[PDB]
């Protein structure tokens, strides 16, 4: 076992799991889900004594809410069995335990509803509504909604009740930023886009509205059920180990077409 | 943000 030395002792035997997922979405103008997947990693940070037999249990459905892995690679320390149990003697400190992909039953934490109105050929009226879709006790953090503007843009007027927004002319986008937002809510932004005149013939190819966010759950639906520690020499049971998990779900590509 | 595994 060349990934863990043999001397290791801690009074405080503790581990931390980070489930880190990036959720990706392409949505049609009329709310259809054109494409969506999650990529995830589980990172383990183990401060455990001796050489212990860890067993990682999740809400895998092949084994309540239960979920569907398309595929995954593991860290060499993992004993490949097909009971679908995850067994290993972990390296010390921090390492990547598994990497995975999911396409089915994904929680899309945000819904984006765009509305666009042409006003002659002098301006565009734009309304965008975002809906948080997740437990109300949970807050999303670091929410950005990026609304692209045409190249013939004289100037931009925006109102929003939540957040701050700026027209960023060099980037050709309005950028709305919200610090915090809770589950099962709505917010909207209105903007009026002043146009320059332009070659009437070439039309605007409206790129998507994209979002960034971070959420404290796994959009795949993954929940950690247990992490079991057995060290058969040393005199500490499983229930002596202090165990922690956190979830950090972040947008990848998360685009809604208008 | 870290919670106990129950």
């Amino acid at each position: 076992i060349g990934w863990r030395r043999e001397g290791i002792k801690y009074r405080r035997n503790e581990l931390f799991l980070d489930v880190l997922e990036s959720v990706n979405l392409l949505m049609s103008p009329q709310g259809q889900v054109l494409s969506a997947h999650v990529s995830g990693r589980v990172v383990m940070k183990s401060y455990l004594s001796g050489m212990p037999e860890c067993k990682f249990g999740m809400n895998d459905k092949i084994v309540k809410q239960s979920i569907a892995i398309d595929d995954c690679t593991f860290h060499q320390c993992v004993r490949l069995s097909k009971e679908r149990s995850i067994s290993f003697i972990p390296p010390d400190g921090e390492f990547e335990l598994m990497r995975y992909r999911t396409t089915k039953d994904i929680i899309l934490p945000f819904r984006v509803i765009p509305l666009v109105r042409e006003v002659g050929r002098t301006k565009l009226e734009v309304k965008v509504v975002i809906k948080s879709n997740f437990k109300p006790s949970l807050l999303a953090q670091k929410i950005e909604v990026r609304i692209p503007t045409p190249l013939n843009t004289s100037g931009v007027q925006v109102i929003c009740m939540k957040g701050k927004a700026k027209y960023k002319a060099s980037e050709n986008a309005i950028v709305w930023k919200i610090k915090r937002m809770a589950g099962m809510k709505e917010s909207q932004i209105s903007a009026e886009i002043e146009l320059l005149p332009t070659n009437d013939k070439k039309k605007w190819a409206r790129p998507p509205i994209s979002m960034n966010f971070e959420v404290p759950f796994a959009p795949s639906g993954l929940k950690v059920r247990y992490l079991k520690v057995f060290e058969p020499k040393l005199n500490y049971s499983d229930h002596d180990v202090i165990k922690w998990v956190r979830y950090i779900g972040r947008s990848g590509i998360y685009e809604t077409r208008c | 943000q870290y919670k106990s595994i129950l």
